[PDB]
């Protein structure tokens, strides 16, 4: 099964403790995804029942929390079941303070990539996706703060 | 001894959704140029939430009217441009209930017609359709604004962007059409720029339709025109009723707005 993998790393003006505990709220990806509408939750193991936007090319999402260490600011998450052409979707994020207060995060992934598309079209759809995230986490920070 | 004003008939529906994101504007007699009655109907199919297709409902007439106050003999397209344009800033400065990150992925499509004496103007962003009914043909008076429309391919790769098909053929892979008012986040791939035509009314013209694609998706321009061909035969209302009946009849999942404008002359 052709498999793809990308990697997505930004610089955040804002303390880790503030980035870190909004990522760390699997149960809340509305509070930076602009593509959740709603989101409930059903630590390791917990399942959550995304829902998306009209306008997205997807309605749903079925998420599952394979790791959440607050030690080491790491999350880990697989996309399990969705509408959206993204199968077998597993996903860590990395926050590490800047040893410049400022945040770096990482996220990387692996999906297969889907019947009828590019490598380079899923990596850009993902990475694209990504980058707003993280773009409106920023926004979300400077607010708070 | 027949009457300046058209009978206009509305049907705009949720349909199987949950949330209403289509919006309509009806303005008869909105304004006077040279002593000419002139005419606005705007269809308006919002994404990410209803803010914005709410929003032109409440503006566009206002901003197209205060253009046109200040419009050079018949220069529509710059009219029209400019009260687009100044609709996309108006936003740019409810479900999302306005907060952030979901009011960052919101927009519209927004098809509008001036009708004035001598013309009918239609202005579109998006892929809303304005559709005139004339000698039994179905004339589109409007080009959907597709990211695999050829033209419209070319122009997003010239704004730096990229089309994937991903649920069809997306900007990015995620919007559906390639223009949008709002959407400033897909900004300068998605513009608001609308393309706009101007046609001459004739003795033959029966009926201008625009409706949101939660009509078109599921019913043609031929056998739309066919259904308002003989309702004709408020008859408007009762075309706009059994259009989206229709589109409904034929499993639209989606929300769907229809408005009928009858052309010929009465009373
Ligand atoms: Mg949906
Ligand atoms: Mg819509
Ligand atoms: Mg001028
Ligand atoms: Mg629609
Ligand atoms: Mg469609
Ligand atoms: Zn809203």
């Amino acid at each position: 099964q052709k498999r793809c993998r990308s990697s997505v790393v930004e610089t955040i003006e804002a303390p880790l403790p503030l980035v870190w505990s909004i990522l760390r709220s699997f149960d809340k990806p509305q509070a930076y995804q602009r593509f959740v509408k709603s989101c409930t939750m059903r630590g390791k193991g917990s399942v959550r029942d995304v829902t998306l936007v009209s306008g997205f090319p997807a309605d749903f999402s079925t998420e599952r929390l394979e790791e959440l260490d607050d030690e080491s600011h790491v999350m880990v998450v697989s996309i399990i079941g969705g509408n959206h052409r993204l199968v077998n979707y597993k996903s860590k994020t990395k926050v590490v303070a800047s040893p410049e207060k400022k945040t770096v995060v990482v996220e990387s992934y692996v999906v297969d990539v889907p019947e009828g598309t590019s490598e380079e079209d899923t990596i850009f759809f993902v990475d694209n996706i990504i980058r707003y995230n993280l773009t409106s986490l920023a926004k979300l920070t400077k607010k708070m703060m | 001894f027949f009457s300046d004003v058209p009978k206009i008939g509305t049907t705009s529906v949720c349909g199987r959704r949950r949330d209403m994101e289509d919006a309509v504007s009806i303005h008869p007699s909105f304004l006077q140029r040279n002593s000419e009655n002139h005419h606005f109907y705007g269809v308006f199919d919002g994404h990410g939430c209803s803010h914005v297709a709410e929003k032109c409902r409440e503006r566009l007439h206002d901003i197209v009217k205060k253009e046109v106050e200040v419009m050079a003999s018949d220069e529509w397209t710059e009219t029209m441009v400019k009260s687009f344009q100044k609709m996309d800033k108006e936003v740019s400065q409810c479900r999302c209930e306005l907060q952030s990150p979901q009011c960052d992925a919101v927009g519209s499509t927004a098809v509008v017609s001036v009708v004035t004496p001598e013309k009918i103007i239609v202005s579109n962003c998006g892929d809303s359709r304005a559709v005139l009914c004339r000698n039994g043909v179905a004339i589109p008076l409007s080009v959907d604004h597709k990211p695999d429309r050829p033209d419209e391919l070319i122009r997003i790769q010239q704004a730096g962007g990229r089309v994937i098909y991903w649920d069809g053929a997306r900007v990015l892979g995620v919007l559906a059409m390639s223009r949008a008012i709002g959407d400033n986040y897909l900004k300068p791939y998605v513009i608001p720029d609308p393309e706009v035509t101007v046609t001459d009314r004739t003795d033959e013209d029966e009926c201008l339709i625009l409706a949101s694609d939660g009509l078109w998706d599921v019913v043609p321009n031929e056998t739309a025109c066919g259904v308002a061909r003989m309702c004709l035969r408020n008859a408007c209302s009762d075309a706009a009723l059994l259009l989206t009946k229709l589109a409904l009849a034929r499993q639209s999942s989606d929300n769907v707005s229809v408005v009928v404008v009858d052309l010929r002359k009465r009373r």
